[PDB]
C-alpha cells in the first residue's frame, strides 16, 4: 500500500462518517457494509473485539459489554452532572479512577475498564481503516471534528483518540464550521457573514450562530438540547400504534419486547418514508397473539405526534440569537445538518421563523460534517 | 386465475427469506445436539459450557428477528393471494422457532 492522502473524519455519538477529497470533490467513503455512515459501538465478547456495524448488531445479545456514546464521556471527570446522568440509560459500567470515568467489561472472560479516548481510538482505527481499504493507500492525515462548545479537556481527549488510533491530527475543527465549509459558505462576496447551522442528528440537537470575515470563523453562540433526536420521533409513532392496537383489539403490545420492536423497526423505517411522501403503510404479520397488524400513517398525523417537539426546535434557535445578539433577519446563511433535518415539518417550521428564506440542504445532512473535513483536510497537509 | 409477474419478484424475495430461516433452523438443531452432549457428557465447566451455548442461543433468536424485521419490509396487494399466505406460513415457521429457543433459554443458566 502506497502512501494515500488526508481524510476528514466526523467522530460522532451514535454514527461516525469519512470523507476523502479527490479529484476535484469529496467523497464519503463506504464501509465494508456498504455503509457511508458507521455505528460508534465497540462490542467485547468472550473470544473477539468488534467495532462499528458488527457491534451494533449483536448489541441485543451482549447489551453490557457493547459500549456506544464515548463521545459524552470524552475528556470529562468521573462527577461531571453529564457523566452522572448519562450513565442512568446506559446498559454497560462506567467507573471511577483517579476522578477519571473508565467503561468496564468483560473481555476476553477478564473484567477490563478502558478510558473514554482509548474506545474513541478504536472507532477511529475503523475509520482509518474504511479509508485505506477503499482508497488502497495508506492513511495517517486526518482533521477530526467536535461540537463547538467541547471545552480544552474534551478537545484534547479527542486528539489522543487519534494519537492513540496511529492519526496525524491536523486539527480539530467544530462541526458547524465543517458544515459551513462543506457549503462554501467562506468564499462567498461580501464583508461580514451570520451563519446559522441547525445540527440535528444522533441522538442530540445543536444550534450554532457563527460568523466569517475574510475566511475566518467565530463562534458566536451555542444552543440545543444532549438529548432529541429520531428516537423520540419514533417513540411517538410507537405509543401511536400501540394505542391503535388496543383501541381495535383489546389488546396490549407493551410487555412483549419482540412484538414492540418489530413495531419500532417498521416505525423508524416509515418515519423515513413520510420525509418523500405524504402516507406510509405497515403490514406486520402474527404481531401479538397471532394477530395481524396491517395499517397506515399519513405525515400530518406523524406532525401532530411529535408538534411539541417539532416546534420546540426552534427555542434554542431562539436563545442562540439572544446570546449572539442578533436579530433572525440578520442571518444570511442556515445550515441544516443531521438526518432529522430531513424532516418536511422541521425544514417548514425553520424556513417559516426565518421568513421563507431558502436553506443549505443540498449536501447529505448525515454526511455535511465529513465532508468539510475532508476539504478542510485536503487544505492543511 | 390472473397471477402476475409482479408477484413473482415478491415471492422471490420471500423464498430468499425461508432459505435463511432454513439455515438458521439448521444452528438451532446443532445447538440443541450440542446440549444433548453438555447435559450427558462428563461442575463449573459444565455451566461455562452451557452458558456459552446461551451466547450461541441469544445469536439465533437475533438472526430469526432480524429475519421477521425484513419480512415486516413487505406490502402484499391483498390479490397478492399466494405471497400473503407464503409470507404468512413463514411468520408462523420463524414464531415456533422463536418458542423453541426460549425453551433452551428456560433450561440453561438456571439457579
Ligand atoms: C428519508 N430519511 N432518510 C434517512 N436516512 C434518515 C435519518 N433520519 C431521518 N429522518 C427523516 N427522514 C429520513 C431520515
Amino acid at each position: 500500500m502506497s502512501k494515500g492522502p488526508a481524510v476528514g473524519i466526523d467522530l460522532g455519538t451514535t454514527y461516525s462518517c469519512v470523507g476523502v477529497f479527490q479529484h476535484g470533490k469529496v467523497e464519503i467513503i463506504a464501509n465494508d457494509q456498504g455503509n457511508r455512515t458507521t455505528p460508534s459501538y465497540v462490542a467485547f465478547t468472550d473470544t473477539e473485539r468488534l467495532i462499528g456495524d458488527a457491534a451494533k448488531n449483536q448489541v441485543a445479545m451482549n447489551p453490557t459489554n457493547t459500549v456506544f456514546d464515548a463521545k459524552r464521556l470524552i475528556g470529562r471527570r468521573f462527577d461531571d452532572a453529564v457523566v452522572q446522568s448519562d450513565m442512568k440509560h446506559w446498559p454497560f459500567m462506567v467507573v471511577n479512577d483517579a476522578g477519571r470515568p473508565k467503561v468496564q467489561v468483560e473481555y476476553k472472560g477478564e473484567t477490563k475498564s478502558f478510558y473514554p479516548e482509548e474506545v474513541s481510538s478504536m472507532v477511529l482505527t475503523k475509520m482509518k481503516e474504511i479509508a485505506e481499504a477503499y482508497l488502497g493507500k495508506t492513511v495517517t492525515n486526518a482533521v477530526v471534528t467536535v461540537p463547538a462548545y467541547f471545552n480544552d479537556s474534551q478537545r484534547q481527549a479527542t486528539k489522543d483518540a487519534g494519537t492513540i488510533a496511529g492519526l496525524n491530527v491536523l486539527r480539530i475543527i467544530n462541526e458547524p464550521t465543517a458544515a459551513a465549509i462543506a457549503y462554501g459558505l467562506d468564499k462567498k462576496v461580501g464583508a461580514e457573514r451570520n451563519v446559522l447551522i441547525f445540527d440535528l442528528g444522533g441522538g442530540t440537537f445543536d444550534v450554532s450562530i457563527l460568523t466569517i470575515e475574510d475566511g475566518i470563523f467565530e463562534v458566536k453562540s451555542t444552543a440545543g438540547d444532549t438529548h432529541l433526536g429520531g428516537e423520540d420521533f419514533d417513540n411517538r409513532m410507537v405509543n401511536h400504534f400501540i394505542a391503535e392496537f388496543k383501541r381495535k383489539h383489546k389488546k396490549d403490545i407493551s410487555e412483549n419486547k419482540r412484538a414492540v420492536r418489530r413495531l419500532r423497526t417498521a416505525c423508524e423505517r416509515a418515519k423515513r418514508t413520510l420525509s418523500s411522501s405524504t402516507q406510509a403503510s405497515i403490514e406486520i404479520d402474527s404481531l401479538y397473539e397471532g394477530i395481524d397488524f396491517y395499517t397506515s400513517i399519513t405525515r400530518a398525523r406523524f406532525e401532530e405526534l411529535n408538534a411539541d417537539l417539532f416546534r420546540g426546535t426552534l427555542d434554542p434557535v431562539e436563545k442562540a440569537l439572544r446570546d449572539a445578539k442578533l436579530d433572525k433577519s440578520q442571518i444570511h446563511d442556515i445550515v441544516l445538518v443531521g438526518g432529522s433535518t430531513r424532516i418536511p415539518k422541521i425544514q417548514k417550521l425553520l424556513q417559516d421563523f426565518f421568513n421563507g428564506k431558502e436553506l443549505n440542504k443540498s449536501i447529505n445532512p448525515d454526511e455535511a460534517v465529513a465532508y468539510g473535513a475532508a476539504v478542510q483536510a485536503a487544505i492543511l497537509s | 386465475g390472473s397471477n402476475s409477474p409482479q408477484e413473482e419478484v415478491e415471492l422471490k424475495k420471500l423464498k430468499h427469506l425461508e432459505k435463511s430461516v432454513e439455515k438458521i433452523a439448521d444452528q438451532l438443531e446443532e445447538l440443541n445436539k450440542e446440549l444433548t452432549g453438555i447435559q450427558q457428557g462428563f461442575k463449573d465447566l459444565q455451566a461455562e459450557a452451557l452458558c456459552k451455548l446461551d451466547r450461541r442461543v441469544k445469536a439465533t433468536i437475533e438472526q430469526f428477528m432480524k429475519i421477521l424485521e425484513e419480512i415486516d419490509t413487505l406490502i402484499l396487494p391483498e390479490n397478492f393471494k399466494d405471497s400473503r399466505l407464503k409470507r404468512k406460513g413463514l411468520v408462523k415457521k420463524v414464531q415456533a422457532f422463536l418458542a423453541e429457543c426460549d425453551t433452551v433459554e428456560q433450561n440453561i443458566c438456571q439457579e
